[PDB]
DNA sequence: TTATTAATTCCATATGGAGACTTGGTTCCGACAATATTCAG
DNA sequence: CTGAATATTGTCGGAACCAAGTCTCCATATGGAATTAATAA
């Protein structure tokens, strides 16, 4: 860090490092998330579609 | 101050009726011709350019240019994204970057005083961008004619429309669109174009042959101790990167005489066995000093009246005092005759930052006048019959009084790090003999002469310039 | 009355000596000191102690902006064990010995 | 004047200027401090030739 | 006995400061234009 | 069904500034410089 009167301000940490990638990952957790922001953006599209039709 | 007096009215000048005390010195009243920004400049709005993410480009700041109009741009990528130019790639992200159309003069907004005008000429290579903070300005009466009036000339009236505004000084194109230039000095200006052009550009064509030479006042104090000593310039900056030194509890007490266990004290250490490798000269510098005396420090008015007093600021690389004072005092001591300079003294410098620490300073001007120094200095009378002073300033200037200076000045406020006479006396120089020394000084010496010899010529050339363009614009 | 070095006008030193009475003979102890501690000769007492009493194990120089905007104080994490009950004596029975010796070294 | 965190430092005065003549200061008043600035030296002297003599 | 260092108090120097000052130009909130939408009777 | 809405975006104005660079002026023990009563002698 960098922290000064206007705020904080990342910089190269040299005393550790950060894991960033979990060890572990519920991975059917992220694949339904994913998997029903797709769909969601798929019923819009079908919506708009029907509407197009229309 | 001032006793000006003015008249109601005369706020009605301009779109913001202001009547601060700098703009209304400028009014005044007027009996001579006009002009306005028409028939001259004509300020470019600013855009968003197309920078393409394969190349190197350029950028350049308000502190990247000078008061001498030389851009000096920083080389980004978009490739590197490195967190300590991060600010840069983010500000640019944001669209504070621009780039010049080749032919227009590019003015700083914030504080214009410090001449950061500087001219993008048309027959010229490598685009560089800019920040928005810069007004391209592009003229119509040729590019050096408006620079040249610019810079020098219509000075005291672009610094007269800055916006104070509890806080910076500003200025702002729409005020920039307002100001009177007179007719006589673009009508010379312009009547002696064809020649004015020719030998101003020979002028600097002057002062860029001597740029091309031109060296740093450090750099020839390192480059000849690292000639002559036979040690390679680049692994004692590459073995003062890594930082892992390990010691033990036996190696504390060695050399000590205070248990200090800090690690830049282990650093210097390291270091010390890597400078002295193969060098056999290696004196201890206590026993060649005779006395040790600090100064006199009391408080200061700058440029008021008393004894003038040095500064930090007078010791530069070469171990000559800079003898420029400053500040001035007007209280007794009693005893004031010990601390008044006098031609021959060696000053080091006790308090600095980390790498201004321990910079001496022979005094080898004549001065008639008593001149007090700090107690920031610490002055040294060592045996001048091994030593030869001149030669121990250069050598505390060079990268032996630096690497040590660094890590073994002592205190908890590393902005001003203090030396004190223990690391002096406890100080293992390397003396060679006195034939050897006197050649190391003296090369020194003739080749920053050389260099202070192409320092004024360039701060000749450059008043030349503006001499000339005085004169031609007042004939 | 319970501090060794209590009259040494060096207040800020006393949490160190804090530190010893509070450790178990083995007790990790990590602190961020200045590097007055370690550099100014005033404080060679309380380096001493911390090379008598403890083990000291780790040193770490921190940059100048850690505790910025606040102070450009530089800091160093000092990481140091206690001894045990038997180090200790070790230790005063070495420099009782050695004090001697150089005594006796003074007078001759 | 001129302020730091380390005291008032005076400079010149651009807005006014102080008299430093009271104007209104008695006379004797002062000749009083005056005259006991003598009477007590003159007091040492004599508390020493006393015993000078002796 | 006439010394005596080893005890003292008294100032000029020396070391250090949760530092402090100074030249100069950078981030960034915050209005504010220009959207940025209209629904709505 | 004409509208100039409001509703955001994205961008000029502007900062009892304040991040960078680097010079300081002053408390405070010390230690030595003066004693002392000691100290043999």
């Amino acid at each position: 860090y960098k922290r000064t009167k206007k705020g904080e301000k990342p910089m190269p940490n040299d005393l550790y490092d950060l894991e960033y990638a979990p060890s572990t990952l519920d991975c059917e957790k992220v694949l339904s998330s994913f998997d029903i922001e797709i769909n969601a953006l798929e019923a819009s599209k079908t919506k708009l579609s029907v509407e197009k039709g229309l | 101050g001032l006793i000006q007096r003015r008249n109601f009215s005369t706020f009605a000048s301009e779109p913001s009726v202001r009547f601060d005390f700098n703009y209304m010195k400028s009014v005044t009243p007027t009996t001579e011709e006009y002009y306005t920004y028409k028939s001259l400049f004509e300020v470019v709005p600013s855009t968003v350019p197309t920078l393409d993410e394969s190349e190197p480009f350029k950028y350049a700041e308000i502190g990247h240019v000078s008061k001498n109009g030389e851009v000096f741009p920083v080389t980004l990528s978009f490739e590197d994204r490195d967190e300590l130019n991060e600010d840069l790639f983010k500000k640019i992200e944001k669209g504070d970057i621009f780039l010049p159309e080749r032919g227009n003069i590019l003015i700083s907004a914030i504080r214009p005083y410090l001449n950061k005008i500087v001219l993008i000429k048309e027959d010229d290579k490598t685009d560089i961008y800019f920040t928005k903070a810069f007004i391209q300005i592009k003229p119509l009466i040729n590019s050096r004619i408006l620079y040249y009036a610019l810079r020098t000339i219509f000075s005291e009236k672009i610094n007269a429309v800055s916006r104070q505004g509890k806080g910076y000084p500003t200025l702002k194109e729409d005020d920039l669109k307002t100001i009177q230039f007179s007719k006589k000095v673009i009508d010379n200006l312009l009547a002696k174009e064809e020649e004015l052009i020719s030998n101003i550009d020979a002028l600097e064509k002057d002062i860029k042959e001597l740029k091309s030479i031109q060296r740093s006042k450090k750099e020839i104090v390192d480059e000849v101790f690292s000639s002559h000593f036979n040690i390679n310039m680049v692994e004692l900056m590459a073995l003062d990167s890594q930082r892992r030194v390990d010691v033990g509890l036996s190696s504390i007490s060695s050399l000590n005489s205070t248990i200090r266990y800090s690690y830049r004290w282990n650093k210097m250490k390291l270091i010390q066995k890597y400078l002295y490798r193969d060098i056999d000269c290696i004196e201890p510098l206590g026993k060649y000093i005779l006395s040790s005396n600090n100064g006199w420090s009391p408080e200061s008015v700058v440029g008021g009246e008393g004894i003038p007093i040095l500064g930090q600021e007078h010791l530069e690389f070469d171990g000559v005092l800079n003898v420029s004072p400053t500040k001035a005092t007007t209280k007794t001591k009693n005893n004031m005759e010990n601390f008044f300079i006098q031609e021959g003294d060696l000053f080091i410098s006790r308090g600095n930052t980390v790498d201004l620490v321990g910079l001496a300073c022979v005094v080898e001007t004549e001065v008639t006048e008593d001149i007090i120094y700090p107690d920031l200095y610490i002055r040294l009378k060592i045996d001048e019959k091994v030593i030869h002073k001149k030669y121990l300033a250069l050598l505390f200037n060079s990268f032996f009084g630096r690497l040590y200076f660094k890590y073994v000045s002592k205190g908890k406020n590393q902005t001003m790090v203090k030396i004190s006479s223990n690391e002096l006396l406890n100080y293992y120089l390397p003396i060679p003999p006195m034939e050897e020394q006197l050649e190391i000084v003296g090369k020194i010496e003739e080749q920053i002469g050389a260099q202070n010899e192409i320092e004024k010529q360039i701060e000749e050339k450059r008043n030349q310039i503006r001499v000339i363009i005085e004169e031609t614009a007042r004939s | 009355n319970a501090f060794l070095f209590g009259d040494k006008k060096n207040s800020e030193n006393l949490f160190i000596e804090r530190y010893y009475q509070l450790l178990k003979e083995g007790g990790r102890l990590g602190v961020v000191l200045p590097e007055s501690v370690f550099d100014t000769t005033e404080n060679k007492y309380i380096r001493l102690f911390i090379f008598k009493y403890f083990k000291v194990k780790a040193v770490v120089s921190l940059p100048q902006v850690t505790f910025e905007p606040f102070t450009s104080t530089k800091t160093s994490l000092l990481f140091a064990q206690k001894k045990t009950k038997e180090e200790v004596e070790q230790w005063n029975e070495l420099w009782d010995k050695y004090g001697k010796e150089w005594s006796l070294l003074k007078t001759r």
